[PDB]
């Protein structure tokens, strides 16, 4: 299976620099172009940089002069160096493989990694219940965390049907908040336990909250 | 630059087209189900479909334009589709076309949640109103506290169109200090949507 | 009318030894008049690979008929590829001049490598 595993993202200092690294496997790495593509909050895909199988390099206008892309064929890695970071560089960055015609020839995408250019500090979430009051709704309010992302699951992945996890909102404190809700049969409230599992990798924290009537 | 429309809609089982223009290069079409999630390539290198992609996706390219066709639209085809191309000078993505799957009107199911005792002890009350599984997307929510309309102290978030039943859900959160929360009794969320013949209000009495 | 552009849509082409490489190029206008040529490399030491106006290039065939009035396709196929063919190929528009034709616009180049 083609894999493109990204690292080096997370919180960064305004004016500082970062090195993203993508480690590829499952294909002949030296035959493909490798790309970095990013997406800022509320915006579309934006081209960052590409290095061809022949080691020619291309940069998007917004990073020109600040970015350097390189590859190491022996290690199957591609690296993106980006300096003098500013807020406009905050976003999710994806590694992607191309067949030789640049961004119109991408056939595989990494899962993406959050890059956040900010002086703010990391803070783990508080998780509160949204208690159920024949379909009932219940949930977890995941409040006051930074940076993004958190992920939420229910009953460790066994409950997926009827789950909605809302996009995070930014509060004036500088922290994020989201809710995850699920609808369930009223008749299951007595017997079935419901636990939201909230992962916040940036603070090395996971919180499980069991959500109960009343 | 690449130009593609902001939005297109189709019926379940219908055929839809999305046209992108501005490059004489090769075009790729990249499906993204929610912002920040890994795109999935549906077509690349003009007209090639990766083996795991259903045959309902096809594309044509000629001159300085490319058209994605989806024949037999499914609910899981709801997404933003980005065109991308190297035009012989620069690598560019279009701004994305959102595909909405049309369906019948569904009124929201409305739920209100008081703040937890744990949060209140910490000094803040978040009251949450949930508008679940409605269609179409347009909806309005108002908060009233002892019948006074609230302003300035709420935030809303909405899901993407659901990949199975083609509905939307929305949450609105009213955020108050503990001391403010404790000055009033009746907390109510009022919802307006075209599936309702008149607005629905859910409410609770603080404490009870 | 927008200025002529020379579009090479492929950054990299990978070809098995002995097979044919296809090197794509489109010119976006017929103005100004003048031939298209292909080179390997971009130095003053670049090697001529194909010249629309004249010359003998036994391993090169053109994808389209360049004598057609509306032709904008300058793509070529190079036969019997070997490792000595590896390099970067540029499709280049010339205009007419005195005493001779002058380079007007180059494509961005396509890498040819051999497996």
């Amino acid at each position: 299976a083609v894999t493109l595993d990204e690292s080096g993202g997370g919180l960064q200092t305004p004016g500082g620099a970062l090195s993203l690294v993508c480690k590829a496997s499952g294909f002949i790495f030296s035959d493909y172009g490798m790309n970095w593509v990013r997406q800022a909050p509320g915006k579309g895909l934006e081209f960052v940089a590409q290095i061809t199988s022949g080691s020619r390099t291309y940069y998007g206008a917004a990073v020109k002069g600040r970015a350097t892309i390189s590859r190491d064929n022996r290690q199957s890695t591609v690296k993106l160096q980006l300096n003098n970071l500013r807020a406009e560089d905050t976003g999710i960055y994806f590694c992607a493989r191309d067949f030789g015609s640049g961004v119109g020839s991408i056939d595989a995408w990494g899962n993406g990694t959050e890059v956040i250019v900010s002086s703010a500090s990391t803070k783990g979430p508080s998780v509160f219940p949204l208690a159920p009051s024949g379909t009932a709704a219940l949930g977890c309010l995941v409040k006051d965390y930074f940076p993004e992302p958190v992920t939420v699951s229910w009953n460790s992945g066994a409950l997926t049907s009827g789950v909605h996890t809302f996009p995070a909102v930014l509060q004036s404190s500088g922290l994020y908040s989201l809710s995850s809700v699920v609808t369930v049969p009223s008749s299951s409230l007595g017997t079935q336990t419901y636990i939201c599992n909230v992962n916040h990798k940036p603070s090395n924290t996971k919180v499980d909250k069991k959500v109960e009537p009343k | 630059a690449l130009t593609q429309p902001a939005s297109v809609s189709a019926n379940l089982g219908g055929t839809v087209k999305i046209t992108c223009s501005g490059s004489r290069g090769r075009y790729g079409w990249y499906q993204q189900r929610s912002p920040g999630s890994a795109p999935v390539t549906v077509i690349y290198r003009d007209n090639q479909r990766p083996s795991n992609i259903p045959s309902r996706f096809s594309s044509s390219t000629s001159g300085s334009t490319s058209t994605l066709t989806i024949t037999g639209v499914q609910a899981d085809d709801e997404s933003v589709y980005f065109c991308g191309s190297y035009d012989g000078s620069i690598d560019i993505f279009g701004a994305g076309t959102t595909l909405t799957v049309l369906r019948t009107v569904a009124a929201p199911s409305v739920f209100i949640f008081p703040p937890s005792d744990e949060q209140l002890k910490s000094g803040t009350a978040s009251v949450v109103c949930l508008l679940n599984n409605f269609y179409p997307r347009e909806a309005k929510v108002q908060w009233k506290v002892d019948n006074a309309l609230q302003s300035g102290n709420s935030q809303e978030s909405v899901t993407e169109q659901d990949s199975k039943d083609s509905t939307y859900s929305l949450s609105s959160t009213l955020t108050l200090s503990k001391a403010d929360y404790e000055k009033h009794k009746v907390y109510a969320c009022e919802v307006t949507h075209q599936g309702l013949s008149s607005p629905v209000t859910k409410s609770f009495n603080r404490g009870e | 009318e927008e200025e002529l552009q020379v579009i090479q849509p492929d950054k990299s082409v990978l070809v098995a030894a002995g097979e044919t490489a296809t090197l794509r190029c489109t010119a976006t206008s017929l103005i100004p008049v003048g031939p298209i040529q292909w080179f390997r490399g971009a130095g003053p030491g670049r090697e001529l690979i194909y010249n629309q106006k004249e010359g003998h290039f036994p391993r090169v065939t053109t994808v389209s008929d360049l004598t057609k009035r509306n032709n904008m396709d300058f793509s070529i196929r190079i036969g019997a590829i070997t490792p000595a063919d590896a390099g970067t190929y540029y499709c280049v528009k010339f205009r007419k001049g005195s005493p001779d034709d002058v380079e007007f616009k180059s494509g961005a180049g396509t890498e040819l490598s051999v497996r």
